[PDB]
This record gives C-alpha cells, sequence and structure tokens, in this order.
C-alpha cells in the first residue's frame, strides 16, 4: 500500500510528518549600496513534512557559503525569530561559539541542530520550551542557538535542553554551551 | 514553471500517522520506536531520530515549489 519516497522516489504516496509545522528565515548582509540596514530578515518558506525539510536544504545555500553577518533561522510557525516576539520577549538562548575552521563542519553541525528540533529531540513532549534554532556567520565565528520561550518555567528542562545541544554539536567536556535571556531584564547555566 | 515528479508525489501523498516501524524497503531503517515509547500524544508528536532524517538527504533532492529559485532570488534580491 504505502510506498514511501524510499520505495519510489518519483511515485510515492505517503510523507511523514513534523510534530508542528517549521519556517526557514534567513538574515541577509546590509547592501553594499547602503540603503538598506533595517529590513534585512526575510522570511523563506513553511513546510510540515520530513521530505519537505529536505527538499528545502538540499536547495539553498549551506552555512558555509554564507556571506558575513547572515544567518539562518529554523523555528516554530507563528514565532518570529525575534526578540520582540510575544513568545521569544520572556526567553532567551542556549547558544555555542564555533571558529571558522575546515575540520569544524559547520554545515553538519547545524544541519543536525535543524535534525533535532525538527525531530523532536532537542525537548520532552510537554517541555513548551524550544522556539527555533540559529546560525550566525561572523567575522570572528559561527554561532548555533536554541532559542526558549522562558528563562524559568522549568530550570531542569532547560539545563537538559542545553545539553542535549552539547550532545547534537559533539563537544568535548571543556567546550561549554551557555544560556542567556534575551532582554538585560530576563538575565538580570552553563553545561 | 512545471513541477517535479518527486514534488507532485509529495504534494498528493497523505501524512504517516505518527511513528511507523513496517513500512520501509530493505536497507532503511525505521525511527528508533524507543523514543516515542514513551511519549504520550503519539498522533501529534512524532520523535525522529537524526540517524533516520539522515537517510533521505540524497533521496528528496527536488525543490520544494516550481519557482523556488525565483522566489528565492527575488526575496533576497538586493
Ligand atoms: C536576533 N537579532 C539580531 N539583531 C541585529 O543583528 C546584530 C547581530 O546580532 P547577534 O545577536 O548575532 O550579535 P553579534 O554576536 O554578532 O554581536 P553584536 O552585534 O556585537 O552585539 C545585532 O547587533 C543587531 O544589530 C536583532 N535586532 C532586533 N531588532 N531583534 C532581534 O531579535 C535581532
Amino acid at each position: 500500500p504505502h510506498m514511501t519516497v524510499f520505495h519510489d522516489k518519483e511515485n510515492f504516496n505517503v510523507k511523514h510528518p513534523l510534530s508542528c509545522r517549521w519556517t526557514l528565515w534567513f538574515t541577509k548582509p546590509a547592501s553594499g549600496k547602503g540603503d538598506n540596514w533595517n529590513d534585512l530578515l526575510k522570511k523563506v518558506i513553511t513546510f510540515e513534512s520530513v521530505e519537505e525539510f529536505w527538499g528545502i536544504y538540499n536547495n539553498i545555500a549551506p552555512v558555509s557559503e554564507l556571506a558575513v553577518k547572515s544567518d539562518y533561522h529554523l523555528f516554530k510557525e507563528g514565532v518570529r525569530p525575534e526578540w520582540e516576539d510575544p513568545q521569544n520577549k520572556h526567553g532567551g538562548k542556549w547558544a555555542y561559539q564555533f571558529k571558522d575552521k575546515r575540520s569544524v563542519n559547520i554545515d553538519e553541525l547545524w544541519l543536525h541542530t535543524m535534525l533535532a528540533a525538527i525531530g523532536e529531540t532537542l525537548e520532552d513532549e510537554e517541555d513548551g520550551e524550544v522556539m527555533g534554532v540559529v546560525v550566525n556567520v561572523r567575522k570572528g565565528f559561527y554561532r548555533i542557538g536554541v532559542w526558549t520561550r522562558t528563562t524559568e518555567k522549568s530550570k531542569e528542562i532547560l539545563m537538559n535542553i542545553g545539553r542535549r545541544l552539547k550532545e547534537v554539536l559533539k563537544l568535548p567536556p571543556n567546550e561549554m554551551v551557555e544560556f542567556s535571556g534575551h532582554t538585560e531584564a530576563a538575565q538580570a547555566m552553563v553545561v | 514553471m512545471q513541477p517535479s515528479a518527486a514534488l507532485q508525489s509529495l504534494r498528493s501523498a497523505r501524512f504517516l500517522p505518527g511513528i511507523v516501524q513496517d513500512i520501509y524497503p530493505p536497507g532503511i531503517k525505521s525511527p528508533n520506536p524507543a523514543l516515542n515509547e514513551a511519549v504520550q500524544k503519539k498522533g501529534r508528536i512524532f520523535k525522529y531520530d537524526v540517524q533516520f532524517l539522515l537517510q533521505f538527504q540524497n533521496v528528496f533532492t527536488e525543490k520544494p515549489s516550481p519557482d523556488f529559485d525565483q522566489q528565492v532570488k527575488a526575496l533576497i534580491g538586493d
């Protein structure tokens, strides 16, 4: 009955749902003209299947091809990847900064981060904390983060998310993943 | 602009009802059943291990829309 994409990648009739819809966003670098530094965040696409995810991923630039000051964000549908969104305003992030060196397969790390997000292995079913994940391309470094809805609903639920991100990123024990609130207030937790 | 066979199939396919163990052909692993064993709402929350998800990487390579390239260029056109 069920032909998956693995039975016939041109004629299949079942697809793999995600536990919510997700939207990919991209931040472009400021234009070299100089007339657009305040409108750089772009909504790319919303999707709801594992197959759709891979159609997107296979047709967009890997992180390692992005210009400096660019970002990708993968957020649950309805949440904009900004601190002002009502679902991020009282939240924060777990983050790690990587050096820009070739033995760091940043594309693979980012990919695995997004797969952990959409495959629901960052948090447990009732945690209600993960809002999205983000990769930032900067001059000195790359940063990978997991944005969270609160900073205090449950500390244990947040620490477990940080430990999972550290596992997903394959970091050794000296390398610490750090939690910070988005606002100075919601900041005033490392693993 | 014309959709691909895979895209046409994706558009018309039906969502699986959750994690299923017994629908994959030889050499393809199912999602880890242990991760879903503890899940309470199995019709809404679907845990897929990264290894399972990676199996799709070289399998579904088609664009998610016919003009995806044009939509992307105009979105980040500058
Ligand atoms: C996620 N985000 C990023 N920016 C802008 O993007 C820049 C990079 O944001 P960043 O948080 O990655 O900072 P970076 O580590 O590069 O360090 P900093 O710039 O020196 O503090 C910030 O400086 C802001 O100018 C943002 N601006 C707004 N208004 N809301 C956001 O949520 C937001």
